[PDB]
RNA sequence: UGACGGAGCCAGCGAGUCUAACCUUGGCCGAGAGGUCUUGGUAAUCUUGUGAAACUCCGUCGUGCUGGGGAUAGAGCAUUGUAAUUAUUGCUCUUCAACGAGGAAUUCCUAGUAAGCGCAAGUCAUCAGCUUGCGUUGAUUACGUCCCUGCCCUUUGUACACAC
RNA sequence: UUAAUUGCGAUAACGAACGAGACCUUAACCUACUAAAUAGUGGUGCUAGCAUUUGCUGGUUAUCCACUUCUUAGAGGGACUA
């Protein structure tokens, strides 16, 4: 690595990250292999990005959403609850500060932690609706891994919304503490509590 | 039930009887930030920023990365 | 003598016939000039309700004027103010002759 | 948590009165060349990988 | 003469004309250099075209981009396409092919909008509704 | 980076202008508690008295509060351009006055009592308790009586 | 006759009606005669 | 190699220039100091009551060298903002004319800019050498 | 994912005076609305780069029917007009209530879409909380079904035919 | 099979028509043609500054020169599911 100088000097940090392999500011996109063999081909890896902002043509066809990175799936999941619509630069500021918090505590790669959290908190089976006539009944069958990850990101998103709502605690660390709790397993956060609630609901109506 | 709240008492003006313990109780903390100071040290968010700046003046902690209404910190290790 | 010819017409196929023609007449002799500028089309927006009374759905229509204007600039002495003023005018085409 | 790995090759069609459930043919990685019919919620197609909580069941159709 | 080429970019309402010439290797927009276009997050997003092959390609090349119109994120999305297209134009005007084909395939195989303009334009609003694909409340009995 | 000692001079309860004043909060916003003074006028008096803005109401000496509240009775003598006063160009006197926390309701009672004796359109409905500003009350404001 | 007006006393040019006027566009007429006139204003009707 | 304001960040430049006028040079005294809202859409005077003026001068001087020919009427809409007009939705409200006029008249005798024909004001050489030299020193203050 | 105040502060559609008085630039005065003297334009040229807002950066605040909210009223400052009182409307100060995510039921929606936000125009001498057009930021969720609400074709039944 | 009596095919039917389709406009691309101080771009002149050491930021219609890529539609090309 040799620093290259031009008519307008630039900080050496970006040049260092641009020398061998492109990454985030200090974070690396490698060593994030998924432990679950059922979630492959659905999470996007090995194609690093700098900022979660991207205007991709992912909503045109059926499965163009498969190549959507995990990180902005959280930011896109945060893009609701009314007045929070828009200003996606806030939606990318929250995640960057969230992974920054996970950097100091549990010094492993935060993006590998949220991937592990997605695998852990992803529900595997769920119940359906059956007419019956007069009364409604629920039948339980399996859930596709595409729906597994899509529901998994949402559970963290609306599990930290009310946790940081009407409280001094901000949403910067509320997402941070929720994802580590789901990853390691604590049975205290909203995501795990809802995951076992539907597991026992499906178990009862198996 | 919606009973009466606890009326949280985050500190807004420092004083010696409570200024002294920050240098002795904050240690042995792996992850530190502004938010943890508010809900655990019972101090204000603005008070946390100046106190951490004063505490980092002693060459123990460093901002590392910081921005508006957020910061990350880690004790001497 | 800075003779400027300005054209204003709605039918897009018509003033182009005029604009091409005056260029051809101005191409005679030498009569140095510039080509036809293309100014933005001033689309007019008139919006009215289809139903006269209040009965019916809230149906709306937008009637539009597409006026196209294209002027030319010519510079030459006094002969051209006589050899260009010959009017190649057609219904729907308006011409504005301004000198200097 | 006893789970089994499930491999899908063929798809039957979308079932259910609401249409949110799909009839999908699924095989097993362990003890392969065994056919068991199972249901699914999310969009599926050929060459996917699925995990089942239980392996001994058979549902023909759902409402 | 002077070796100079010019390109341009597009967005929803943002256009980014770029002036590229051989000099001391400077980058600036609206008189301000690359590290100040004020996205404060998408700063890396606009770094993207000029980092994934290094600074060896910008040793002695001045590029200047003028941006007008569009939203803030739309404005930021304009320079990256202008400099990438200007980078291609410089590769198409002064340097050889073996460097050119490697440069373009690195650009295309990573991101589309680096050189591909987005054709997803807003849909005109329809009568009887606030938005293009929105309708008023019916409220019948 | 200012460190201030908080000795026993701090008090949790305040009493100014014969009204209850709460402490433990910013003095600038603690003066808004006392009725008749709004957010805008609060900072004018706070900066006119040359007192610190970020100090709390509890940690406050007698001289500073006396200096703050002595403005209210006669602010015009204290070089104010005289457009913030709630009682300017009064009918009785014609001068600019600032009714304190206890004369606010006495003033409008006098204002209402002279509207009632005159039996104007704006006064009869005020005695009736209905709308006098022309606002529609046929379908709005049902659940107030 | 004693009269003041001068504050919007404009009627339809072709039917003399003080109903809704479009105006500020050179027509100062009513909506209905604007409809049943055709081929004069906004005739193109591409949209 | 020659540093202008465009080569440095906007926030640190107007802060360094504000501290320059805070410490050196007398800008002017507005008279209605920290008693105005600096606009019509706002209802609270600036928190930096002792300041808000020399940094006001730094911002307008930077922008009057950014732009070419603008007047106080333009300055009102430049620094306007949405006003919470009660129940009505937010609408843009222009800044106070007197505040922008006072700072402009404050800085005329300083020399930061001179009166231009055809409307607006054009930057003088005396008022732009210092406006440009400050940028040549503000980027080296970090180290 | 907030309120407030200071910095960065980017668009598009359209309109605009002749025998009349429209859009208004610049200078000056006033906290503000607003007032005076001129300048440019019958219009891509001048209003207007409509420098708009939502937006981000610096600070204060703090979980408190409180700095959210301005309904409710009082007084004062101006504009429109022959006249404005049941405040036309704008501006300034003060009073600071209900409302703390709304129960049956119901409305719109498959991409720049919904939603958030603003701009131009229609009503206008003045007055947008409406509508018509335009622009900024801009999600998750479907790629299926007729189960409810409706539609089309074929078969069957009808004591209907102004027709369930 | 298609959004479509939209097509194949079958067939006491053949020949047909209207609607849909077809057609037009708008939003899309054109560094391909005419191009254009009522839109601009670069340079040559005058002038202002920063380090002066090579550059950068500007302003200027009678200071001109070259061009239409960015701004404007004219004739046009361009995806028909190849």
């Amino acid at each position: 690595f040799t620093p290259v100088v031009l008519a307008t000097p630039i900080p050496e940090e970006v040049q260092q990250a641009q020398t061998e392999i492109k990454l985030f500011n200090k974070w690396s996109f490698e060593e994030v292999e998924v432990k679950d063999a059922s979630l492959v081909d659905y999470v996007q890896v090995r194609q690093p990005i700098f900022v979660a902002h991207t205007a991709g043509r992912y909503a045109n066809k059926r499965f163009r959403k498969a190549q959507c990175p995990i990180i902005e799936r959280l930011t896109n999941s945060l893009m609701m609850n009314g007045r929070n619509n828009g200003k996606k630069l806030k939606a990318v500021r929250i995640i960057k500060h969230t992974l920054d918090i996970i950097n100091v505590l549990t010094d492993q790669n935060p993006i590998q932690v949220v991937v592990d959290a997605i695998t852990n908190t992803g529900p595997r089976e769920d119940t359906t609706r059956v007419g019956g006539g007069g009364a409604a009944r629920r039948q339980a069958v399996d859930v596709s891994p595409l729906r597994r990850v899509n529901q998994a990101i949402a559970l963290l998103t609306i599990g930290a919304r009310e946790a940081a709502f009407r409280n001094i605690k901000t949403i910067a660390e509320t997402l941070a503490e929720e994802l580590i709790n789901a990853a390691k397993g604590s049975s205290t956060s909203y995501a795990i509590k809802k995951k076992d609630e539907l597991e026992r609901v499906a178990k009862s109506n198996r | 039930k919606k009973s009466m709240k606890d009326r949280a008492q985050h500190a807004v003006i420092l004083d010696q009887e409570k200024y002294d313990r920050i240098l002795k109780e904050v240690p042995t903390y792996r992850y530190v930030s502004v938010s943890v100071l508010v809900d655990r040290l019972k101090i204000g968010g603005s008070l946390a920023r100046i106190a951490l700046r004063h505490l980092e003046k002693e060459g123990i902690i460093k901002p590392i990365s910081k921005h508006s209404k957020q910061a990350i910190y880690t004790r001497a290790t | 003598i800075k003779i400027r010819i300005t054209l204003t017409s709605t039918k897009v196929k018509q003033l182009e016939n005029v604009s091409s023609n005056i260029v051809k007449n101005a191409e005679q002799h030498n009569l140095v000039k510039k080509g036809p500028v293309r100014l933005p089309t001033k689309v007019l927006k008139i919006s009215t309700r289809k139903t006269p009374n209040g009965e019916g759905s809230k149906t709306w229509e937008t009637y539009e004027m597409r006026i196209h204007k294209r002027y030319i600039d010519l510079e030459a002495p006094v002969q051209i103010v006589k050899r260009i003023t010959q009017i190649t005018i057609e219904p729907g085409v308006d011409v504005e002759v301004v000198v200097a | 948590t006893p789970v089994t790995l499930a491999k899908v090759i063929k798809v039957l069609g979308r079932t259910g009165s609401r249409g949110g459930v799909t009839q999908v043919r699924v095989e097993f990685l362990e003890d392969t060349s065994r056919t068991i019919v199972r249901n699914v919620k999310g969009p599926v197609r050929e060459n996917d990988i699925l995990v089942l909580m239980e392996s001994e069941r058979e549902a023909r159709r759902l409402r | 003469a002077v070796p100079s080429v010019q390109t341009f970019g597009k967005k929803k309402s943002a256009t980014a004309v770029a002036h590229v010439k051989a000099g001391k290797g400077l980058i600036k927009v609206n008189g301000s250099p690359i590290t100040l276009v004020e996205p404060e997050i998408l700063r890396f997003k606009v770094y993207e075209p000029l980092l994934l092959v290094g600074l060896d390609k910008f040793s002695n090349i001045d590029i200047r981009v003028r941006v007008t119109g569009g939203g803030h994120v739309s404005q930021v999305y304009a320079i990256r396409q202008a400099i990438a297209k200007g980078l291609v134009a410089y590769h198409q005007k002064y340097v050889d092919e073996q460097s050119k084909n490697e440069l373009k395939k690195a650009f295309t195989s990573y991101d589309r909008t680096l050189l591909i303009a987005d054709s997803r334009r807003p849909e005109p609003k329809k009568f009887g509704g606030k938005g293009a694909r929105s309708r008023f409340q019916k409220s019948y009995r | 980076s200012l460190v201030v000692q908080e000795q026993g001079s701090f008090q949790h309860i305040l009493r100014l202008l014969n009204t209850n004043v709460d402490g433990n909060i910013k003095i600038v916003y603690a003066l808004t508690t006392i009725k008749g003074v709004g957010r805008r006028y609060s900072n004018l008096v706070c900066k006119k008295a040359d007192v610190d803005l970020h100090k709390r109401a509890g940690e406050l000496t007698q001289e500073e509060l006396e200096r703050i509240v002595q403005i209210m009775q006669n602010p015009t003598h204290y070089k104010i351009p005289a457009w913030f006063l709630n009682r300017q160009n009064d009918i009785t006197d014609g001068k600019d006055y600032h009714t304190l926390a206890n004369n606010v309701e006495s003033k409008l009672r006098d204002d209402l009592e002279r509207l009632k004796k005159i039996r104007a359109h704006r006064g009869i409905r005020h005695f009736w308790g209905l709308r006098v500003r022309g606002q529609h009350t046929k379908t709005t404001g049902r659940r107030r009586a | 006759h004693p009269r003041r007006y001068g504050k919007g006393s404009r009627q339809c040019r072709v039917c003399s009606s003080h109903t809704g006027l479009i105006r500020k566009y050179g027509l100062n007429i009513c909506r209905q005669c604007f409809r049943e006139k055709a081929n004069d204003i906004g005739f193109n009707k591409f949209r | 190699p020659g540093v202008s304001v465009r080569d440095v960040a906007a926030q640190d430049f107007i802060n360094a220039y504000a501290s320059f006028l805070q410490r050196q040079g007398k800008l002017e005294v507005p008279g209605y100091v920290d008693i105005v809202k600096t606009s019509s859409g706002n209802e609270m005077p600036p928190q930096d009551a002792e300041g808000w003026f020399y940094k006001r001068a730094a911002s307008v001087a930077r922008h009057i060298y950014m732009r070419k020919q603008v007047g106080v009427g333009k300055l009102n809409k430049l620094y306007g903002g949405a006003k919470s007009r009660g129940v009505r939705p937010y609408k843009h409200i222009d800044a106070s004319g007197s505040i922008n006029r006072k700072v402009l008249q404050a800085l005329e005798k300083i020399g930061i800019v001179e009166i231009s024909p055809k409307g607006g004001r054009r930057i003088s050489e005396n008022g732009q050498r210092d406006l440009d030299r400050i940028a040549a020193q503000t980027l080296e203050e970090d180290e």
